[PDB]
């Protein structure tokens, strides 16, 4: 339960990926 | 009340900043 910690919509993991490894 | 949005996805793009470093190696932002 990680992307509702983000928020509660429009949040996915995959967006950290994008800069860090 | 100022209109702009923010939530954790904002915290985390922010983390452009430290991340994308890639050293010198320049690529497309992807």
């Amino acid at each position: 339960g990680i992307v509702e910690q983000c928020c509660a919509s429009v949040c996915s993991l995959y967006q950290l990926e994008n800069y860090c490894n | 009340f100022v209109n702009q949005h923010l939530c954790g996805s904002h915290l985390v793009e922010a983390l452009y900043l430290v991340c994308g470093e890639r050293g010198f190696f320049y690529t497309p932002k992807a």
